[PDB]
RNA sequence: GUCCGAUUUUUUCGUACUGGAUUUCCAACGGGGCCUUUCCUUCUGGCUAACCUUGAGUCCUUGUGGCUCUUGGCGAACCA
């Protein structure tokens, strides 16, 4: 949120969910944050360095949180053949 | 839902998405459209011929592979019934069961299924008259009814 | 679930679904060519048939009718088309 | 008379006087390829750039006719895509399209719906193709603004157009200015 | 029976976005669905979407993306005197700042910020944020 | 450019008003037009083709009326 003079008010803007792109409550304390490890030449997680996720306290309530991974990790290439579109 | 019961079947006929074809057919219009009149005059009704024609001379339907629907063709052929088919079984039926209702007084289930078909006919019947295919009066009427089936 | 393409669906659960309900709905039923062994004429019947199909003429029989698909008579031939 | 020009219906052109001379060319193969190939007569022909090194020749049919020119259509096209190398030959019945009547755009004894733009429109896809029925057909609305029609053809005889695939989307996009892709099964 | 369509329509909408759900089947399909739902991707609250050919009256397959709130109609289509579209908007629309109205004048179906400078004004169709 | 309280607090350091035309230097926005098979429907005006026609002429491996002048009829189309 903008102000008078494109100067930025608001005090905090929100996380968004990865899979249903819907804001994360402050207090949203089934939502989750998951990091995942990216790799180097074999093996060798490299720290610090992150491939990194966020799912919605409703998505994870409903039991899809594991799926929604699926189709999340295929996307930023993470798992081959796991994920199906058709179904 | 269903009109009269509390019926949600839905039995129905699901057509192809083919306004033409089969690549099998190969018979010509004129040669089955020669088919329709010829069970036409032998005192047929389009449902009943449609049913024939599908079962057995392959014909998938009559709409597609003549362009024109079955009753159109009896029409134009000059072998259009007088009332339609539609009402002709329903005032048949009502017909009957008025015939049972009179052997049988106390049948007090066909008297209420009575009314049933009956309002069935007038509601179909209204629209008949609304599109000109019945004469702007006509009226099902309890006591002639029997002569129109026979 | 949460996200599928419903487009394209899988031939083997479209082919699951009920009649009505796969995608653009169609029909299940075919047609068949039909002739009894001693008979070189090619009788072309349709597979719910709710019609006693007989062979050009001698009184034979074909299929007969049920509350599905319709019953072929005895010893006869067919390919489905 | 003359076999020539009166094949044709109108006193111009060039490319249509040449494929009239290629026409009387196979008409000249009497007992079929003439009985069937003299009543068969065409209005006019456009010309249309394609994607590839290649053009594309539209021949406008009466209409009334046109299930004549789909009783060789295979042959003929053949024959034409012989003598006319380079080229992608495609038959079209000129269809009438009459407006949405309107308050101003008004006319009397209504108007059939095969006189309609989207009947007409469908009408050209169908011919595009000829042979090979059309399976199913979408139109992809596109987050930016603007549509574009998925025309599904058969498995059949697909061999007649798998190459003029790429040259009838110009084709139908420079007679009605929405635009093709195509598809099989999948 | 089915009756407005429209509104079968975006209750399907509504109701996925409600779930969680990236995609809807919608039927049947109206010209004055497609419109609409133009108009709602033309501010991003939908993504793509694609008619399908039943030789009938219409599917449609809808991509969300979040975001949406409520996508409504409002049934009956009432008349709103130009000067009372203040105040649809006033009624149901979440903050000035943004949300819109959209109706069907005869210049067109279109959402409110249009009919305002377009200065046309009509019958309310719904509603999206 | 000049009206005006000039702000963080140092100097040639930074704020409500007006003017701005035509630009390829981007944008959004509305108004009126056309072309794409689409001004249709009615009526009046315009110019007039073609069509018939009187009269005088010419061609033909055929009365085939072709073609040109000419008398007064009829106003496709197109424009308003
Ligand atoms: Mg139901
Ligand atoms: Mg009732
Ligand atoms: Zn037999």
């Amino acid at each position: 949120m903008e102000n008078d003079k494109g100067q930025l008010v608001e005090l905090y803007v929100p996380r968004k969910c990865s899979a249903t792109n819907r804001i994360i409550k402050a207090d949203d304390h089934a939502s989750v944050q998951i990091n995942v490890a990216k790799v180097d030449e074999e093996g060798r997680a490299i720290p610090g360095e992150y491939v990194t996720y966020a799912l919605s306290g409703y998505v994870r309530s409903r039991g899809e949180s594991d799926d929604s991974l699926n189709r999340l990790a295929q996307n930023d290439g993470l798992l081959k053949n796991v994920w199906s579109y058709s179904r | 839902g269903r009109m009269h019961s509390a019926g949600k079947g839905i039995s129905s006929s699901a057509i192809p998405y083919s306004r033409n074809a089969p690549a099998w057919f190969k018979l010509s219009s004129e040669s089955v459209i020669e088919q329709i009149v010829k069970y036409a005059r032998k005192g047929l009704t389009p449902s009943q011929i449609g049913v024939l024609l599908r079962d057995a001379h392959g014909v998938t339907q009559a709409r597609v592979i003549t362009g024109n629907k079955i009753m159109r063709i009896l029409k134009s052929n000059g072998l259009a019934p007088e009332i339609p088919e539609d009402l002709y079984y329903l005032i048949k039926k009502a017909v009957s069961v008025r015939k049972h209702l009179e052997r049988n007084r106390k049948d007090k289930d066909a008297k209420f299924r009575l009314i049933l078909i009956e309002s069935r006919i007038h509601r179909l019947a209204r629209y008949y008259r609304t599109v000109a295919v019945l004469p702007p009066n006509w009226k099902y009427e309890s006591a002639t009814a029997s002569a129109l089936v026979n | 679930v949460l996200v599928q393409d419903l487009l394209h669906p899988t031939a083997a659960s479209e082919a699951r679904k009920h009649k009505l309900k796969t995608l653009v709905q169609g029909p299940r039923s075919y047609f068949l060519d039909v002739k009894c062994p001693g008979c070189l004429n090619i009788t072309t019947v349709f597979s719910h048939a709710q019609t006693a199909v007989t062979c050009e003429s001698c009184s034979t029989i074909l299929c007969t009718p049920t509350g599905g698909k319709a019953k072929l008579s005895e010893g006869t031939s067919f390919r489905r088309k | 008379s003359a076999p020539q020009a009166k094949i044709l219906s109108q006193a111009p052109t060039e490319l249509e006087l040449q494929v009239a001379q290629a026409f009387v060319e196979l008409e000249n193969s009497s007992p079929e390829l003439k009985a069937e190939l003299r009543p068969l007569q065409f209005k006019s022909i456009r010309e249309i750039d394609v994607a590839g090194g290649k053009k594309a020749l539209a021949i406008f049919v009466p209409v009334p006719s046109l299930a004549g020119f789909h009783k060789v259509q295979t042959k003929l096209t053949r024959e034409l895509e012989k003598k006319f190398q380079d080229r992608h030959v495609i038959f079209l019945a000129e269809r009438r399209i009459l407006p949405k009547p309107s308050r101003t755009s008004r006319q009397v004894q209504k108007r059939p719906r095969s006189r309609t733009l989207t009947a007409v429109h469908d009408k050209i896809l169908e011919d595009l193709v000829f042979p090979t029925e059309i399976v199913g057909k979408r139109v992809r609305y596109l987050v930016g603004g603007n549509k574009i029609q998925k025309v599904l053809l058969d498995s059949k005889d697909v061999q007649q157009i798998d190459y003029k695939l790429e040259s009838f989307q110009a084709v139908y996009n420079k007679l009605t200015g929405k635009q093709i892709v195509f598809e099989i099964p999948s | 029976t089915r009756s407005s369509v429209l509104a079968d329509a975006l209750n399907a909408i509504n109701n996925a976005e409600k779930t969680g759900k990236r995609q809807v089947l919608i039927r049947p399909s109206s010209k004055v669905i497609i419109k609409f739902l133009q108009v709602m991707q033309k501010h991003g609250y939908i993504g793509e979407f694609e008619y399908i050919d039943d030789h009938r009256s219409g599917k449609i397959v809808v991509q969300l993306n979040g975001r949406l709130n409520k996508c409504g109609v409002i049934s009956p289509r009432f008349n709103v005197k130009i000067g009372d579209i203040e105040k649809w908007t006033a009624n149901l629309l979440p903050a000035r700042q943004f949300g819109y109205v959209i109706l069907t004048t005869s210049a067109g179906i279109m959402d409110h910020e249009e009919a305002r400078r377009k200065h046309v004004s009509g019958k309310i169709l719904g509603f999206v944020y």
